[PDB]
């Protein structure tokens, strides 16, 4: 009993050490990626348009999509001289096992997606879920990055939904289209000129040209096949709000929304963004804003210039 | 409740069916109102209202049944009354899941009282014997209290040989549960379902224990103050038993850190001495007796206030701290050997 | 599942559970798990000692009964 | 009223082993006994004690005419009053006053 | 905390304190602490021996009074 | 009766700190020789009167 007691006691002091490191990560990630409703008040603060592309800033091109599970910064060393299966004492056995199961992940952290990792991101679900997340992504990009680094395009028939876009400066030009035939005449003339998609990383960020392009697809026109079958172009990223079969043919680029608003996707590494499994699983709880809330945010941002 | 009172006073003097028959409808009416209130209630304020009414309905229902048997009021009426009271309180608690404390207190005094009256009914056993036995059951119940309270609150302890398998450190973690609010319709997730229950089981556990201590407290004071008697032969025997019992309870408090839990233990120890002092002055009244009782009744609590003020700011050596601990064990040891002496069991065996 | 039902068990598993019961019992009353000393054991043992003292005495009374009974009149 | 309301988002906390988890949580949601409360309890018990003593002393006078009742009560009264007076001069905080009152 | 109040204590602490007491009692009496021999305990045990011998004679006499009872003039 | 205080034990709940910041020295005064002087910690100076 004395040995059992001392073992339990030594286990809890490790727990405290784990929890302290966990607090540091909560404070750090929030400081770089706050929730969308708080950004409106921060517009005047120096945190706005703070991100840099110059290699050392690993957060460039990263956008917050919601909350979920993540792997902590701790690195566990396996126990030496592990007794064989028939030799393990029952009380301490489950303790070290359950300790390992729960203390290996930390709950309620902000999840993110990187534009530098995929040609497109297919959103599949009901209209409200799809449009809500897109509005959230747009405003997050708009607060952290300046117009000298990001430009945005929308192709949609339901113009009543994209009306609020008018106030944001990132949608300017030296810009909403009704169909691919229209988009092809004006915009594709510029973008088809060079390249094909190539996944990047932080060190590579210093070499890519400064203006990154975000394209929103909401028309389901079959004419998109020309750029899509060519596997896109570098410096561009498409978001399909319709869920057309041409975009939906790659699980590694498909995000599925449940009735509860939970998003499921293939798991990706926190440090390399590489896909780690071929089966879809829980990813994040969706964050979203209304049309009124988006326009309010855009108006506050519209007051400023370089 | 006041209505049930006068009806009770009548039944205590007259052998007519009036009280049982006339009270039954009164209870049914309040109970009916309570049922509707519980259905229509949605807010916390409503629940408070609903709970008060429901609690009030159990009283008439209890005395009505107790008054059902014919003839002089006695042993069987008590069995019926405390019996339905026990079932009603337990039943109210199970489905309501609120007001855990007050209902639990009712269940214990009912249950033990039911077992007391039943013995007097089935066998011609004296009160002396019937009370001493209740004292012993309550003494062991205090040691059981922290454990008995673990079961009712739903704490479970897993033990299995790791599924007959080696460990898997990289097992897929459990899915976090999503939660919402009526006004704040936007959902948020807080954590694994397995862990959230503990934070709820614990709050529930604290309440069962607090009630269980209170119910037992009432029983020891009622039994002890009945065993000691100023006319009965060997006057000092039942009184010495009251002394050790008080000492044991008074020291046991420092095992409990909670504010209301600790005071109830300390209070239980002090009130027993005071209660015996009054009983010992009224009967067999005399100048020396009232002179003595008046002194004890004022010096005892006075010393207590003195101790409470000075102990928290003074230092004591290990040889003394170790000495007070041993008083507790020394107080517990004599209870069983003495209770049987008061019950004459040893003399009963020696003369077979 | 596992752990459910009335399956077999061993003597090492019996002490393992009693350790968790004692440790969780104090966590409800003292709000700390350090268990520098284990007072729950002592308090329970004290009652067992008391009962034993009661049993020992009543057996002595029975021994007395055979040495000098009530029926020896005249 | 126009007001600034801060963000409530923060990480969750989990402890798996049942005993440690019960102790941690149960210590943050309740109040433990402390020396400040102990003194107030002590004062309350003595107040309750003396009113019971005067009660039984009065019950004797209602059936006996001796001086005993006035003689005995007078000394108690003076003593209790003397202590209260001594405490009121020494009280420094509202906590002390509740004891003295 | 800093040791105020009536908290529990272990047997290692009980003898530990009692040793510090014997050494200080010697210091007030002999002004030296080398303590090659510890006469403090020795003088105390002799008293305990005296008490023990007296009590045994009392028990013997009390037991004799039950073996063959008698009485005294009053 | 003289108040000699034997050291209080740590109750087995904390590690020892080998060098906490030293204890503050105390000053003394004389009327005629108005120049003050210092001589040691309060805990040590008392024992010389305690003995």
């Amino acid at each position: 009993d004395a040995m059992r007691a001392q073992f339990m006691l030594m286990l809890d002091m490790l727990r405290e050490t784990a929890q302290e490191s966990a607090d540091s990560m909560d404070a750090n990630y929030r400081w770089f990626h706050p929730a969308p409703n708080t950004l409106a008040a921060a517009v005047g603060s120096p945190r706005m348009w703070e991100r840099k592309p110059d290699g050392k800033d690993l957060n460039f091109g990263v956008v917050r999509v919601g909350v979920g599970m993540t792997r902590p910064e701790v690195t566990w060393g396996e126990p030496q001289n592990m007794p064989t299966d028939i030799e393990l004492e029952p009380v301490t056995g489950k303790a070290l096992q359950e300790f390992g199961r729960y203390q290996s992940v930390v709950y309620n952290l902000p999840k993110m997606v990187s534009l530098l990792v995929e040609p497109w991101y297919a959103l599949v679900g009901e209209r409200e879920q799809v449009l809500g997340l897109m509005r959230a992504i747009i405003c997050q990009l708009a607060f952290s990055h300046g117009p000298d680094h990001v430009q945005m395009i929308v192709v949609s028939s339901d113009l009543d939904q994209w009306d609020w876009v008018k106030w944001l400066p990132h949608f300017g030009d030296s810009m909403v289209y009704t169909s691919v035939r229209e988009f092809a005449a004006e915009q594709a003339e510029l973008f088809a000129g060079r390249g094909s998609f190539t996944p990047r990383h932080a060190s590579s960020s210093a070499q890519t040209p400064t203006p990154h392009t975000v394209i929103i697809a909401d028309v389901d026109d079959p004419q998109w096949e020309y750029v899509i079958s060519a596997e896109g172009v570098d410096g561009v990223t498409f978001f399909d709000l319709t869920g057309s079969s041409m975009w939906t043919d790659i699980p590694e680029r498909k995000l599925q929304f449940d009735k509860t608003g939970v998003i499921e996707a293939l798991p990706r590494d926190r440090d390399t963004w590489m896909v780690i499994d071929d089966k879809a699983w829980f990813f994040a709880l969706t964050d979203q804003v209304s049309i009124a809330e988006a326009e309010e945010f855009a108006q506050k941002l519209a007051q400023w210039r370089l | 409740v006041l209505a049930t009172g006068v009806l009770g006073w009548w039944r205590w003097h007259h052998n007519t069916w009036l009280t049982t028959i006339y009270t039954a409808v009164i209870g049914v009416l309040v109970l009916a109102v309570a049922m509707l209130l519980l259905m229509r209630a949605k807010t916390d304020a409503d629940r408070r209202v609903a709970d008060i009414m429901l609690m009030s309905a159990i009283m008439p229902v209890t005395v009505a049944a107790a008054a059902a048997p014919p003839g002089p009021v006695g042993s069987p009426q008590a069995v019926l009354g405390f019996g339905v009271l026990t079932v009603a309180a337990a039943l109210a608690l199970r489905f309501t899941g609120r007001r855990l404390g007050i209902y639990t207190t009712i269940v214990i005094i009912g249950a033990l009282t039911m077992l007391a009256a039943l013995a007097r009914m089935v066998a011609a056993t004296s009160a002396v014997t019937l009370l001493s036995s209740l004292l012993l059951i309550c003494v062991v119940a205090y040691h059981a209290a922290p454990a008995l309270s673990r079961r009712l609150a739903g704490i479970r302890l897993p033990v299995f040989p790791s599924a007959t398998s080696r460990w898997v450190f990289e097992a897929r973690p459990d899915l976090p549960t999503t939660v919402v609010v009526s006004g704040g319709s936007a959902p948020v997730l807080e954590g694994p379902s397995s862990v959230r229950d503990v934070l709820l089981q614990a709050e529930r556990a604290r309440s069962f224990l607090s009630g269980l201590l209170t119910g037992l407290g009432v029983m020891v004071v009622v039994c002890m103050t009945s065993l000691c008697d100023p006319h009965t032969g060997q006057r000092w025997l039942p009184l010495i038993l009251a002394g050790f019992t008080s000492g044991f309870l008074l020291l046991r408090g420092r095992s409990y850190v909670d504010r209301w839990q600790s005071i109830t233990l300390a209070g239980t120890a002090v009130i027993i001495a005071a209660a015996v002092c009054v009983r010992y002055a009224l009967e067999l009244s005399s100048p020396l007796a009232v002179s003595i009782v008046a002194a004890i009744l004022v010096l005892l609590p006075a010393a207590g206030m003195a101790a409470a003020a000075h102990v928290p700011h003074t230092i004591y050596s290990p040889l003394f701290r170790k000495f007070v601990e041993w008083i507790e064990y020394l107080c517990l040891m004599p209870i069983f050997p003495l209770a049987l002496w008061l019950m004459n069991v040893y003399a009963a065996i020696r003369y077979r | 599942g596992s752990g459910y039902g009335l399956g077999l068990s061993t003597r090492t598993q019996v002490t393992g559970y009693q350790f968790l019961a004692r440790r969780t019992a104090m966590a409800l009353t003292r709000w700390r798990v350090r268990m520098e000393i284990e007072p729950g054991r002592r308090q329970t043992l004290a009652v067992v000692a008391s009962v034993s003292a009661a049993l020992v005495i009543c057996l002595g009374a029975l021994l007395w009964s055979f040495i000098s009974p009530s029926g020896q009149l005249n | 009223w126009i007001r600034f309301i801060a963000d409530t988002e923060r990480r969750s906390q989990v402890i798996e082993h049942i005993s440690t988890a019960v102790a941690s949580d149960l210590s943050k949601r309740f109040a433990r006994i402390d020396p400040i409360v102990a003194v107030q309890v002590g004062a309350s018990m003595v107040a309750t004690g003396v009113v019971l003593a005067t009660g039984v002393l009065g019950w004797w006078r209602w059936h006996h005419n001796t001086w005993l009742t006035t003689i005995y009560t007078a000394v108690i009264g003076v003593l209790v009053l003397a202590v209260a007076m001594l405490l009121l001069m020494r009280a420094k905080t509202d906590a002390d006053r509740r004891v003295a009152d």
